[PDB]
RNA sequence: GCCGAAGAGGAGAAAGGUUCCAUGUGAACGGCACUUGCACAUGGGUAAGCCGAUCCUAAGGGAAGGGGUAACCCCGGCGCGAUCACGCGCAUCCCCGAAAGGGAAUCGGGUUAAGAUUCCCGAGCCGGGUGUGGCGGUUGACGGCGACGUGAAGUCCGGAGACGCCGGCGGGGGCCUCGGGAAGAGUUAUCUUUUCUGCUUAACGGCCUGCCAACCCUGGAAACGGUUCAGCCGGAGGUAGGUCCAGUGGCCGGAAGAGCACACGUCGCGCGGUGUCCGGUGCGCCCCCGGCGGCCCAUGAAAAUCCGGAGGACCGAGUACCGUCACGCCCGGUCGUACUCAUAACCGCAUCAGGUCUCCAAGGUGAACAGCCUCUGGCCAAUGGAACAAUGUAGGCAAGGGAAGUCGGCAAAACGGAUCCGUAACUUCGGGAAAAGGAUUGGCUCUGAGGACUGGGCUCGGGGGUCCCGGCCCCGAACCC
RNA sequence: UGCCUGAGCGGGGCGAAGCCAGAGGAAACUCUGGUGGAGGCUCGAAGCGAUACUGACGUGCAAAUCGUUCGUCUGACUUGGG
């Protein structure tokens, strides 16, 4: 076997791995406004992965 | 190994000691399979020396 | 060492099936023609009659019987030749007076 | 017989599990085609089931129709000879 | 395919139906293998 | 100390979805501390011609008339030659549908923090696709009684792949084991030493003593002979014997003075030794494999692919035609590969005593269950501290009575393996039955009894008979000068 | 619930087919030893099920769980995936 393969859904979870990261210290300071607590930021044991 | 040394050479084999269940140890189809290989391997090595009939043969084997 | 007439392999099997076999190595492509896989090598026994189908080896295959098929081509012609002859006779007779 | 009273041929396949009127019929009915029987062609004592209705000489291999149970029976016969009274007739 | 691959029952390493033996250290034509019983519950 | 078919070993499917590795932290988490972490932050890692995807086809999702239904929705020429360019032949189509049915090809060693049969190093092979030469051959192959072994368009027929259940012999393998006993390790209030690791090497180019089954071979000519574990087989010619075919994850031997450590001995290199050790036991019929018999009111997939029988039109001149060897080459163009796989990475709102699939049934004593083990290996679960009362939950034992207790002998105790002896009523004679009942059992030692090979008392009658050394003649004769 | 296609069932016990020997009968077939092994068969492992304490738990480990007991375990069986 393969790890299951298809690229196809394996990209796209890849995507939303590589959009959960901080935000970047940057956009805090020049700024607009907000306590940014960025907030779409998803973790390995809690809620569950969607498409 | 040791205790195989202490099977080599007997022991243990009044009733006791001596117990899985009753055939299941040898199931008696285990010595057969010895006894009729060997009473046949006898049979072919007594005709080969000569010393039987074709018809003794035949009635033994069958015996 | 001579090259060659010297052992080794192509089939004869073993009833599981239609009848035969003899077959013939005139042969090994890779290899001598006995039970594998996608078979790989050879098998005729030549040809004009003890009449193969032959079929297929490297296999588990039944080659339809050699002598049976040379005597079922042999007696179909010896049956052939006699029923030809009594037609030929029956025939000649009709043709010449009776039914 | 050997060590058998009543007569069984099946009927340990019941056991004392089971019962009477369908145990007359069952031993005979299995037992009669178990019965090596000499095939039509050659004679030996070949002839075995393949399925039912289904039977097979094993030295020649000549594979027959036949009844369920058994190699023939009556019915069988019956309609060969007819047609074959029926053909002479005709022929006359 | 109904071979599958066959473990090592010495230490448990999988090698192959084409391959012989086993070798994940040293074990080496040690020839323990069995092949995946082709399939369960 | 605990884990032992895995209450905690190895490899994986799904699923997760980066949880992996490293470094740096510690507000939140971890139901507590935390320097730690599967928390936080930042970086980094997954590498395929030969593993898998992929191609095939299976319940079926069906695309394709017509027609109901407004409608949604639902039932039911092409192909090939052919080079000059052009014509010829046929029947039920075409995709998806298993990453665990079927299947073209790879192992061993090494190395990384993290990949690895994936890269390297060595070696091999495949598939697919153009040239080359050795020659094996030439009015399409000799040899061997035979079996059988060592061209090519129009056109038909087809195996393997490819197949149920039960029982279950045979080959042999890795095991388990023992000893000769290397090499090197334990250890002795007090010994004999024994005990322990350990002796290990591919895939595969080449040889095989080549089993069983079929030999309607040949050859022989049984009316009783051969033979199985068992059924059986035979005069539609048995057994001998001259033959064949013919397996394997399987003998040999080579791959291979290719190979990394195993261990000790060495700053590092090196060198030695192990790797060129011997022999065997135990139905362990285990997994691979080849056969047989039995069985079904029940009959056990298909195609891809691999591959040949034929039956043949045409073509065979110093010209010209094919197909194994060898060989040379290119291509090899797609995706995936990390990690967990669970009393912490899955599902269950949770780091949930639940649930959730495959292989490792060969780890050692004892195979009656259960226990204990060990060089695999793995672990001490997210709370401790100090006492120990009653109450309670898990739980043992209680004199003498023996169910009086309680709906209820409920529970629990009690019996227990196994051999020998013996075994009632009734019964559809299968059973009832392990009825009941009663007796044996240790420690230990010898005997009896169970394997393969070779040989086995006195007299008469049947069938068959070898080597070594020395010297010498004439001839042939691989080789050297 | 069905279909397709895979996979799983330590070990042991009992002993149906019918045939050998030994033996009987004119035959029919019978007796005794013995072999082989059939089964929605028995005792039971993996696996399935879920009887009893009417226990433990009952703001649980758990929105039906735990321990010990008990039933099945080659079959109308169990079970993965499609």
């Amino acid at each position: 076997m393969p790890s299951h393969k298809t690229f196809r859904i394996k990209q796209k979870l890849a995507k939303k791995q590589r959009q959960n990261r901080p935000i970047p210290y940057w956009i805090r300071m020049r700024t607009d406004n907000t306590i940014r607590y960025n907030a779409k930021r998803r973790h390995w044991r809690r809620t569950k992965l969607g498409f | 190994r040791r205790a195989h040394e202490a099977k080599q050479k007997g022991r243990h084999s009044g009733y006791g000691k001596r117990r899985g269940t009753r055939e299941a140890r040898l199931p008696t189809k285990i010595l057969w399979m010895r006894r009729m290989r060997v009473l046949r391997r006898l049979l072919r090595k007594y005709r080969e020396a000569k010393k039987i009939d074709k018809h003794m043969y035949h009635d033994m084997y069958l015996k | 060492m001579v090259k060659f007439l010297k052992p080794g392999k192509a089939v004869i099997l073993l009833q599981g099936r239609f009848a035969g076999r003899k077959a013939v190595i005139v042969r090994v492509f890779e290899e001598g023609t006995r039970d594998r896989p996608y078979g790989h090598c050879l098998v005729a026994g030549l040809a004009k009659y003890p009449k193969k189908v032959i079929r297929k080896d490297s296999a588990k295959k039944t080659a339809k019987k050699s002598r049976v098929k040379c005597f079922l081509k042999l007696v179909n012609f010896t049956h052939l030749m006699p029923t030809r002859y009594t037609l030929d006779v029956d025939l000649k007779e009709v043709a010449a007076g009776p039914d | 017989m050997t060590k058998r009273t009543k007569k069984a041929g099946i009927v340990g396949k019941y056991g004392t599990r089971y019962g009477a009127s369908l145990r007359k019929q069952i031993k005979k009915m299995e037992v009669s085609q178990h019965s090596k029987y000499f095939c039509e062609f050659c004679g030996k004592f070949a002839v075995k089931r393949k399925a039912v209705g289904i039977w097979g000489c094993k030295d020649c291999g000549k594979v027959k129709a036949g009844g369920a149970y058994t190699m023939n029976t009556a019915s069988a016969v019956t309609v060969r000879s007819t047609i074959r009274r029926l053909r002479e007739q005709t022929e006359a | 395919y109904n071979q599958d691959k066959m473990i090592c029952r010495k230490c448990y390493a999988r090698l192959h139906p084409r391959a012989v033996n086993c070798r994940k250290k040293k074990c080496g034509h040690s020839n323990q293998l069995r092949p995946k019983k082709k399939i369960k519950n």
